RNA sequence: UAAUUGCGAUAACGAACGAGACCUUAACCUACUAAAUAGUGGUGCUAGCAUUUGCUGGUUAUCCACUUCUUAGAGGGACUAUCGGUUUCAAGCCGAUGGAAGUUUGAGGCAAUAACAGGUCUGUGAUGCCCUUAGACGUUCUGGGCCGCACGCGCGCUACACUGACGGAGCCAGCGAGUCUAACCUUGGCCGAGAGGUCUUGGUAAUCUUGUGAAACUCCGUCGUGCUGGGGAUAGAGCAUUGUAAUUAUUGCUCUUCAACGAGGAAUUCCUAGUAAGCGCAAGUCAUCAGCUUGCGUUGAUUACGUCCCUGCCCUUUGUACACACC
């Protein structure tokens, strides 16, 4: 199964990870760890507040997201 | 965000790379009938081009949560510089392989 | 008297009405800033008529634009075609003649009907099936 | 002894309420009433759907037949006799005519 | 931004009323695994509860579930109103009542052998197993089972 | 498809005989000279007539016509 | 009083209708062609249009005042508020309806067939029509029916024309 | 002379008719014609409905 | 009711018990169309009669 | 140099509108609020129980003020959705008239809106002033 | 050529019906004639924001002016126009330009000679004949039935979900109908979660319902691939409406119950541009009842611009012992 609540480690992982990606979105989230996809979006919101995620576009079907700096 | 270069630049290169260089057509062939390897016209290449990407992209992203968007751009940056991962690089392959044959 | 023109313009069931007066240069759709038309996505489509000519021909003129009928894409065409046929009839009568023919030019060069009207329109459903040429599924044996 | 009148004349011919409407036209402003001209009202037009066959069978064929009705009225400023001829002179078979005193 | 992590806190597989509710699920929607508890009563239960909705049920401390269930058996008592509860005006005992869990089952085969014992037309269809409701059973409804 | 009648082609090849003329190689003249020469009963049939016969007279001008 | 115009029209033509089967079923005898009705304020018009205008009009004014009294009574016209007429009629050899009352009239007097439909045919021509056609079907005699077309002349089928011109 | 020989006949059909010919089946009461559609198409010219499509 | 309810037989496993006739996959069977122009009254006519009428 | 609610994009201001009036405190929210559909034709109540009918309110402001006059029976076919019947097909359906008319009764006590000859409720000169006022914030807000 | 539509060929010449013309409807008209039952600008009076004059409103007539939008009269307009490419140098086809419109401009109405034992005697106070006619096959009244369910088959409605559902929010149609000697279309207020109730109101209607503020759709959020929040069958309990009458559930509403269905075998239907498909709305019926139909608009394509392979149909040739014409 995927992940519904961060572990910690979930926590660990994503700070670590994500600037990696190029490309992050709901999806991008759910599949490169496991997420619930409702805390994928948190995440996004999350990751966005000091950026290592930039957007560059968002809306209610899509969000689109680039690497730090 | 994930090739850089333009877009639009590399959907047109996804059209030019999966239209159909040459196909097959169904000869009348006595009851089994043989199938005649013909050349095709680049208006098909282009309409027939447009039907596999989209084709390809509305299969992938229907069980999958991923979005249309995002098995597009897989569907078109794929087809771009052809992986054969693509689903209209794997047809087209194999339409030409076909019309290799039965001429 | 003011230096008023009247103008319109329709896709489908949809019209909208054009008033371009002298003036300080508003454009306004349905009593609303032309920058806040949210049939969304398409808000270029009624950009269109002002970046082809480009944006300093609006200084002197208000544009006041009003849309009834049809639906929310048809609006869309038909203010967007009341204002590039207001443009051009402001010209027309207040200015020469040949600055009104390099207007037109610029937008029938680029124009989707953009001062002439789409002709489409719907045909009617015929008895036996759904739609004009939709007809009812048949059976035989 | 001006009054302020109203005519309104509705028929499914147009021909023949067409040249009532300009004969009340006509012989009001020749000798100067007012005007108030003839208002067209949208032609209403009343459809009926059936089928052609009676009983069921046969494809299943549909004629829609047509009663259009035509609308005007027209407003004359007049006393006494200019009233009860304008209404008696001008009349016509299949034209139907109403004259209204004022307002309600 | 509701990121959290806790260690023991959060719970897979609790239960009440004596089934089993998924522990990875918001509690509204995880509420409702419980025969008698449909979406909207529910979400009307959580509301009286003092309870933060945007939570998976495995959060929720044991306090919260006890005031889930007392709310959920005492609906009439917590300002619910009876047009919101499943059985109303009984017949026999004539008050309102929400019946849950396994008691729906059986107050339904209660109903259902009432008129049985009445031998009203309704409970004749509904023991030899036809449409209860004043459907056409000609063409609808095969394959059976 | 746009192929013309012999009521057509008859009222042409008739006005052709008489008025040559009187006839032009613009259809909007023609059409007009229609209405003096000729009594035709509707506006189409009038207009499609003398869309003939000039089609007829343009190519009179170029080569004689077995007409 | 107070009916819709929708509505009052409709229920006009219904009137035009009604009373014409009317007049169709009583005047038969006496050639009836058909009606008009002419509303003028104060005394509705109703004009009859038959070949024989003496056995319409009865009697010094009878016969037309038993029709008029029973269209009183039907349609609840008060007393005088409607008027019947008769004319004689414009060329009883151009009209339809007359022309099937005179077959139907020749046949059941015990005329035959050819005869009546040539007879009529004949009589539509000398008229000063441009064309005739009379189609009897049914069983003529004899079981199996089969249908006879009689015609002369000019007939135009199709278009608008054929309102204008040809009446059935 | 006597109550016991009628029913209710306020609505539906039953409480209704073509004025020609009777039925109560498949009538037309638009405008209120009040004619079953197989008179109608009958009758449809002396009324003044015509096909023009 | 108390009758029916009662009855065993007549409820529904019993009906999905029994196999269904052959009668009910049938084909409608059309039952004489090629007499149809051929006239079975027998009668006919006659030239005097055909005639006389028309 | 001057604003109206017209030059402030739909959303954004029943937005910072509907955040006003939750702030202000005073409306009137019923006392039900938490148990509605809002519509007899939707399924769930509305996912924001906090601040739905503040959300509702500023939007029955902004469209009343666009307007002459509007009624309850006019918000209700406005609000009111499509119904899914299930197996059969859809339908529109009017939303809740105590939701609609219990907000241009509480919109009447802090007097955005009054009673109108003619029939229905029109905005008012203080309405009026509230609304162009925060059109004006969210505007200024923007910079 | 869509056309026996024509060009031609010609023992034929000249013609008629059908085709075409015609009519209706949908596109254009800053040209004509007008309009508070259609609108628009100005002026009064008046609200709010701004202070720069301005922006956005309110006022059914305060008053003046106009006809661009709307309505419908009369006209105008296309003729396949113009040039070019083909061809018998014929009718025509194809290209480009211009045009509101160049597919018979779109779509319809009408529609020849013959034919069928096609359907309709249950539309008819159309009807020949036979049947029945007072224990009626007349007619009415009560109740039941037409819906009865192991199953076979047709037209359909809802779905399998993320190009989605759910919640807010944004918010735009056209065709329509509608109350008299009487209960219609119904705004507005008030009550009710709802459905509904109620007190009033406008409209016999370009006047009031109605801008039918329709739905798909758009935006923001929630859910996250789990028969899941997809699906809403089956069922329990309660509340309302129509009706003399709702049981075998008329319909509507509320909470609960949460099935099959994971894209459908062999087969097979409809369709070429504002069309296919998606979407709702009005009208018919209708006391109540649409999953039906007749129309209407909204969103709006992929593919063809062809062939006779399949399935029909026609024409010519041909054969016949058929002509009641291969039943
Ligand atoms: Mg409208
Ligand atoms: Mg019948
Ligand atoms: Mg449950
Ligand atoms: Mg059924
Ligand atoms: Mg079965
Ligand atoms: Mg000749
Ligand atoms: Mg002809
Ligand atoms: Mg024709
Ligand atoms: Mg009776
Ligand atoms: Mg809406
Ligand atoms: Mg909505
Ligand atoms: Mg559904
Ligand atoms: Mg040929
Ligand atoms: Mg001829
Ligand atoms: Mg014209
Ligand atoms: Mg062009
Ligand atoms: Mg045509
Ligand atoms: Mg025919
Ligand atoms: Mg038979
Ligand atoms: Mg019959
Ligand atoms: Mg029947
Ligand atoms: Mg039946
Ligand atoms: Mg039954
Ligand atoms: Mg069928
Ligand atoms: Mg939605
Ligand atoms: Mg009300
Ligand atoms: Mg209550
Ligand atoms: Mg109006
Ligand atoms: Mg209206
Ligand atoms: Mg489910
Ligand atoms: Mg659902
Ligand atoms: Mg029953
Ligand atoms: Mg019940
Ligand atoms: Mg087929
Ligand atoms: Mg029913
Ligand atoms: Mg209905
Ligand atoms: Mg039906
Ligand atoms: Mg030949
Ligand atoms: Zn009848």
């Amino acid at each position: 199964q995927h992940a519904v609540i961060l572990d910690q480690e979930k926590y660990d992982r994503i700070l670590k990870e994500v600037p990696t990606y190029r490309y992050v979105s709901v999806s991008v989230l759910v599949d490169r760890l496991k997420i619930g996809g409702s805390l994928a979006r948190i995440a996004l919101r999350h990751l966005e507040k000091e950026g290592i995620i930039k957007p560059i576009s968002k809306h209610s079907k899509q969000a689109i997201y680039t690497r730090a700096t | 965000v994930l090739t850089d270069q333009n877009p639009i630049q590399v959907v047109v290169d996804a059209i030019t790379n999966t239209g159909p260089r040459e196909d097959t057509t169904r000869v009348g062939g006595g009851g089994a009938a043989r199938r005649q390897a013909v050349d095709v016209s680049p208006l098909r290449r282009v309409n027939q081009a447009i039907a596999l990407l989209t084709i390809g992209a509305r299969e992938a992203a229907f069980r999958n949560i991923k979005t249309i968007a995002e098995t597009l751009a897989e569907e078109l940056i794929n087809a771009a510089k052809g992986s054969s991962t693509s689903y209209a690089i794997k047809k087209k392959d194999e339409l030409e392989r076909v019309a290799k044959s039965n001429r | 008297a003011v230096p008023s023109v009247q103008t319109f313009g329709k896709k489908k069931s949809a019209t909208a009405v054009a008033h371009v007066k002298a003036g300080k240069g508003l454009i306004k759709v349905n009593g609303s800033p032309i920058t806040l038309v949210e049939p969304e996505i398409l808000r270029f489509k009624v950009y269109e008529p002002l970046l082809l000519v480009g944006l300093d021909k609006f200084s002197n003129i208000d544009i006041r634009v009003r849309v009834t009928g049809g639906g929310h894409v048809s609006q869309v065409y038909a203010i967007r075609q009341a204002i590039a046929k207001g443009l051009v009839a402001y010209h027309q009568k207040y200015v020469d003649e040949q600055s009104k023919n390099e207007l037109k030019k610029a937008f029938t060069s680029y124009d989707r009907t953009l001062l002439i009207a789409d002709s489409r329109r719907p045909e009617p459903k015929k008895f036996g099936g759904k739609g004009a040429r939709s007809r009812f599924q048949k059976s035989y044996r | 002894q001006i009054i302020k009148i109203r005519i309104t004349l509705t028929s499914t011919k147009v021909k023949q309420l067409e040249n009532v409407s300009s004969n009340i036209v006509k012989n009001a402003e020749q000798h100067n009433l007012v005007k108030k001209g003839p208002v067209r009202l949208p032609t209403k037009v009343l459809k009926i759907s059936t089928r052609k066959t009676p009983n069921g069978e046969g494809s299943k064929t549909w004629e829609t037949y047509e009663m259009r009705i035509h609308k005007r009225y027209i407003d004359l400023e007049a006393p006494v006799q200019i009233v009860k001829r304008i209404t008696q002179i001008t009349i016509e078979p299949g034209v139907d005519v109403e004259v209204v005193v004022a307002s309600n | 931004s509701l990121v959290v992590q806790e260690q023991g806190s959060f719970q897979h597989i609790l239960r009440l009323l004596n089934t089993n509710v998924d522990g990875n699920i918001k509690i509204v929607y995880a509420l409702t695994t419980i025969k008698g508890v449909g979406r909207r009563y529910s979400n009307l239960v959580c509301k009286k509860a003092d309870v933060d909705l945007h939570k998976r049920a495995g959060e929720l401390t044991q306090e919260e579930l006890e005031r889930i269930v007392q709310i959920m058996q005492n609906p009439t008592h917590y300002k619910i109103p009876a047009w919101f509860l499943n059985r109303q005006n009984d017949i026999t005992d004539g008050k309102d009542y929400h019946t849950l869990a396994n008691n729906v089952e059986s107050k339904l085969r209660d109903d259902l052998e009432r008129l049985k014992k009445i031998r009203a037309h309704r409970g004749i269809r509904h023991f030899w197993g036809l449409r209860v409701r004043g459907q056409h059973t000609k063409t609808t409804g095969r394959r059976r089972a | 498809g746009r192929v013309r009648t012999k009521t057509v082609k008859r009222a042409s090849k008739a006005l052709i005989e008489r008025y040559y003329p009187k006839l032009t190689l613009d259809f909007q003249t023609n059409k007009r000279l229609c209405d003096e020469i000729a009594t035709i009963q509707s506006k189409r049939l009038r207009n499609k007539i003398a869309g003939y016969t000039t089609h007829l007279m343009k190519r009179i001008q170029k080569g004689p016509v077995r007409g | 009083a107070l009916i819709s115009k929708k509505r009052k029209l409709v229920a006009d033509g219904v009137f035009y209708a009604e009373l014409n089967e009317f007049f169709t079923r009583e005047l038969a005898e006496e050639g009836y062609s058909g009606v008009e009705v002419r509303v003028t304020p104060t005394k509705t018009e109703v004009i009859i249009r038959a070949t024989r205008t003496q056995d319409v009009l009865g009697e010094n004014g009878r016969r037309i005042n038993e029709l008029t009294l029973l269209v009183q009574k039907r349609f609840k016209y008060a007393p005088g508020t409607i008027v019947l007429y008769a004319e004689r009629v414009q060329d009883r050899g151009l009209s339809a309806v007359a022309q099937a009352e005179s077959m139907k009239f020749k046949l059941l007097n015990g005329l035959a067939i050819r005869r009546a439909a040539y007879g009529v045919v004949r009589y539509v021509m000398e008229s000063g029509a441009k064309g005739c056609e009379v189609v009897v079907s049914g069983k003529l005699r004899a079981a199996r029916a089969k249908a006879m077309k009689f015609a002369d002349g000019f007939l135009i089928h199709s278009g608008q024309p054929v309102n204008d011109f040809i009446d059935t | 002379e006597n109550v016991w020989f009628s029913h209710p006949r306020r609505y539906g059909k039953g409480s209704r008719q073509c004025r020609v010919c009777s039925s109560h089946t498949g009538l037309i009461r638009k405008y209120g014609l009040n004619i079953c559609r197989q008179c109608f198409r009958e009758k449809a010219n002396d009324i003044g409905f015509n096909k023009f499509r | 009711n108390e009758g029916a309810i009662r009855d065993k037989t007549a409820g529904r496993r019993n009906n999905r018990s029994k196999d269904v006739t052959d009668s009910a996959t049938t084909k409608k069977s059309n039952t004489r169309r090629a007499t149809d122009r051929h006239s079975r009254t027998g009668k006919t006519d006659t030239k005097k009669k055909v005639n006389q009428g028309w | 140099p001057g604003v109206s609610v017209r030059d402030v994009a739909a959303q954004d201001f029943i937005n910072a509108y509907a955040s006003f009036l939750q702030r202000q405190g005073k409306l009137e929210v019923p006392g039900y609020v938490d148990i509605v559909k809002t519509s007899s034709g939707n399924e769930m109540p509305p996912q924001d129980a906090e601040g739905w009918f503040y959300k509702r309110a500023a939007s029955v402001a902004r469209h009343i003020y666009m307007r002459k006059q509007v009624g309850v029976g006019k918000l209700n076919k406005l609000y009111g959705g499509a119904k899914s019947r299930g197996v059969r097909p859809y339908k529109h359906i009017d939303a809740s008239g105590s939701i609609n008319r219990k907000v241009l009764q509480a919109l009447e006590k802090i007097g955005i809106v009054e009673i109108s000859p003619k029939g229905g409720r029109r905005i008012s000169e203080n309405g009026q002033r509230d609304l162009d006022r925060i059109a004006a914030q969210t505007l200024e807000e923007d910079e």
